[PDB]
RNA sequence: GUGAAGAGGGAAACAACCCAGACCGCCAGCUAAGGUCCCAAAGUCAUGGUUAAGUGGGAAACGAUGUGGGAAGGCCCAGACAGCCGAGUCGGCCUGCGCGGAAGAU
RNA sequence: GAUGUCGGCUCAUCACAUCCUGGGGCUGAAGUAGGUCCCAAGGGUAUGGCUGUUCGCCAUUUAAAGUGGUACGCGAGCUGG
RNA sequence: GCUGAAAGCAUCUAAGCACGAAACUUGCCCCGAGAUGAGUUCUCCCUGACCCUUUAAGGGUCCUGAAGGAACGUUGAAGAC
């Protein structure tokens, strides 16, 4: 089915009354809004776009003031898009709250990883480092060899050198839901997810 | 050749049809339809029915012997039917009906059942015997072929699902 | 490209370019490709009386 | 089975046949007689 | 005098429309390259383009002889190491249709920018329903 | 005999192979070797046969009821060959075209 | 009127005449374990003592410690026994 | 393996039908309309007068300057620029 996005607020841990703890990650998932619903006959798909938080009035330009008020809400701090099952239907304006989630078992959780800028092959492949002393020469953290000889006298297409590392999209999947709790907004899961503290978050029911 | 230059009579109360070269038969037994290889020429006289070959193909007397022999054989299942019998050697080993599902305990850690498909029907005298009729040979034999395959005889003493008829060897060690 | 722009002409009028060509040597015409080609793009009326008699040539 | 460049009857009940376009022996006495010419 | 020749700002063309059902690819595909080029008219010159428009029905039934429909393989690379990819004609058909009678006609035409512009003019759909009647084109029996 | 000291056409590209020996100009015609479905000039020519392997478009000793043509043998309505009545069947020789043997590194 | 070469280190890529994992036929295949042949290239395929050594012998592991091509791959990437 | 003739028998095959592996196409994740074959959907903004000539997708004079963008400043768990 559908998800919902939220924010990540940050870590903690649980204690069980048997003697475990259990390392948790705090979510706030407030109302999502619905501003469009694709159709097959029009568009060519089924679909359906929400909205969720706030916006100042003095940053919001005047295409995005009118795509809002066709539907009827107030303004967000984005648009996203869920694809729907055989079966499912929603109208325009419409609210979804958290409590979508109170009988799953698993999520999965999509985001922006944090940014590392330039690195190198120890860094970014795991490459292994030469000798630090026996007469070395200005070669310690290089990565060396790079082709053979004159057949085939190039080098190959995906070869793993140096570059930009993190700062883009990562997926993880089958996390524990470990509460869902609706006067206050709080999904807490089990582990880890990519991002930093205050970033975009899509959570989904497991595929798997 | 020699096989499709004998007619084949239709006994009293068998309906044939015969559009271009689909085929159908009809009795007290039941229904079967089939289509011909565009290379034969059927015709219905009285009381017979005779096969041979078109112009202008260079395989048409084997064709006209196929399906010679399968209009025989539809001809026969329409009125008599087809039987098959099955037997089952071993120590644990056994087999019961309910509806059109078989299930059989063959020695395995785990339940087996096996359904049935549209026209044929099983049952079992004893414990350890299963009768099918039909009116289908081709379905009754795959059948009968699908129901062997999950435990096959051995050539040390025998134990496994075989056929009524068949003789199986055996060797020493 | 004359010999091209011929066989193009004759077989809109119902013959190929060596049928075409036999015709006019048994008829004893001495036209060559080049004039042959002005023709063909440049006056029809005239080609197809060309091949009229070419194709009477080879009856 | 006996993959072969050499396929021959070694008994009196043997059968050759042609198979999607591979020449074979079958035999109805001897599993050992079971014949296939690659 | 010199001799004739063609100029693009002054060219008749027209509009065709051809069905597939049961041809054989590659003596459809001959016609096909020959009429796009234009070499059924008197006006024929090579460094001008001077065919006609042709639409093309029907490209899921065609017809291939002998053991073509499970033994024809269409070979390309991805230009990565190992990237070596085959497909069949059976396959072909089942999923992009209109590629077979494409790829059949583009290598019977002159290679560089003029035959890349000649290409242009070839409509292929594979079923039996085009929204070209603007353009009232003509029935063409090959 | 050719290249060296020789250009032009054919063999995809290819001194020594096949055709053929360039004084200069032409928006004329006939032919050689090789070719005439499209890239690319010219027969989707006419008559009679063979191959089903894409053989044509890589290769042996040897193996096989693949499929055309020819000359002779044994048995056969005095009921033959296969199986449990009714028209043919059995084994060799010469010859045309195909099948298997057939595994390599961007 | 110059194409630096044995082993080692860092980094690889291809073939199949398949070392492990997968699917099968025969067995002088009772079971557990084996022998021989056919199909199959997705992934994975040791650390040390001696010697400059590739190899090799030895000690203790592992499902397994495959055979070859790439200027006997790779010094305007390192070392210099 | 089932049914079945050429070859009155037999035969997995010639006409029909069913199973069958980490190899093949999908299912999982990431990029992706310069896909020049440049695609689809929702919203926003602009509604004045004249002259000339070789007469057409022509050149010029006054009035007007929207939606939006860019530049500058205080900065970032974004960054060699």
């Amino acid at each position: 089915m559908i998800g919902l996005v939220g924010k990540k607020v940050g870590m903690t841990r649980i204690f069980t009354e048997d003697g475990v703890s259990i390392p948790v990650t705090v979510i706030e998932v407030e109302a999502n809004r619905v501003t469009q619903v694709k159709d097959l006959a029009n568009d060519g798909y089924r679909a359906i776009q929400v909205t969720t938080g706030a916006k100042k009035a003095n940053r919001v330009t005047k295409p995005e003031a009118g795509h809002f008020a066709k539907a009827g809400v107030e303004a967000g701090r984005g648009l996203w898009e869920f694809r729907l099952a055989e079966g499912e239907e929603f109208t325009v304006g419409q609210s979804i709250s958290v409590e979508l989630f109170a009988d799953v078992k698993k999520v999965d959780v999509t985001g922006t990883s944090k940014g590392k800028g330039f690195a190198g092959t120890v860094k970014r492949w795991n490459f292994r480092t030469q000798d630090a002393t026996h007469g070395n020469s200005l070669s310690h953290r290089v990565p060396g060899s790079i082709g053979q000889n004159q057949t085939p006298g190039k080098v190959f297409k995906g070869k793993k050198m140096a570059g930009q590392m993190g700062n883009e999209r990562v997926t993880v999947q089958s996390l524990d839901v470990v509460r869902v709790d609706a006067e206050r907004n709080l999904l807490l899961v089990k582990g880890a997810v990519p991002g930093a503290t205050g970033s975009d978050l899509i959570v989904k029911p497991a595929v798997k | 050749s020699r096989v499709a230059k004998a007619p084949v009579v239709v006994p009293a109360g068998v309906d044939v049809k015969i559009n271009g070269q689909v085929i159908t038969i009809k009795g007290k037994n039941g229904e079967l339809t089939r289509t011909l290889n565009d290379a034969v020429e059927v015709k219905h006289a009285d009381n017979t029915l005779t096969f041979g070959p078109r112009d202008g193909y260079a395989d048409g007397w084997a064709q006209a012997g196929t399906a010679r022999a399968l209009l025989n054989s539809m001809v026969i299942g329409v009125t008599e039917g087809f039987t098959k019998k099955l037997q089952l050697v071993g120590v644990g080993y056994r087999a019961a009906v309910k509806g059109n599902v078989i299930n059989l305990s063959l020695g395995f850690s785990h339940p087996v059942d096996h359904q049935l498909p549209a026209g044929i029907t099983a049952e079992c005298p004893t414990q350890t015997e299963i009768v099918l009729k039909g009116a289908d040979k081709q379905v009754i034999g795959q059948v009968a072929a699908d129901l062997r395959a999950y435990r096959r005889p051995e050539p040390y003493k025998g134990k496994g699902v075989r056929y009524a008829d068949e003789v199986v060897r055996t060797k020493e060690a | 490209l004359w010999i091209a722009r011929i066989n193009a002409a004759a077989r809109q009028n119902g013959i190929s370019y060596s049928k075409f060509i036999n015709g006019l040597k048994k008829a004893s015409v001495e036209i060559d490709r080049k004039i042959l080609a002005d023709i063909a793009v440049f006056d029809k009326v005239a080609f197809t009386a060309l091949v009229e008699k070419a194709k009477a040539a080879l009856a | 089975m006996k993959v072969r460049a050499s396929v021959k009857k070694l008994c009196r009940n043997c059968k050759i046949v042609k198979r999607d376009g591979v020449i074979r022996v079958i035999c109805s006495a001897e599993p050992k007689h079971k014949q296939r010419q690659g | 005098m010199k001799t004739f020749t063609a100029k693009p700002e002054t060219v008749k063309r027209d509009w065709y429309v051809v069905d597939a059902t049961g041809k054989t690819l590659g003596r459809l595909a001959t016609e096909l390259a020959r009429r796009l080029r234009g070499k059924h008219k008197a006006e024929y010159t090579p460094h001008v383009d001077t065919g006609d428009y042709i639409i093309v029905l029907n490209a899921d039934k065609v017809a291939v002889t002998g053991n073509k429909r499970t033994d024809k393989v269409y070979y390309h690379h991805t230009g990565h190491i190992g990237g070596i990819k085959q497909a069949t004609f059976e396959e072909m058909i089942a999923r992009r249709p209109e590629r077979v009678i494409e790829i059949a006609v583009k290598g019977m035409l002159p290679k560089g920018p003029l035959g890349r512009a000649m290409f242009r003019k070839l409509k292929v759909y594979a079923g039996n329903e085009h929204n070209h009647a603007a353009q009232q084109p003509q029935v063409l029996d090959i």
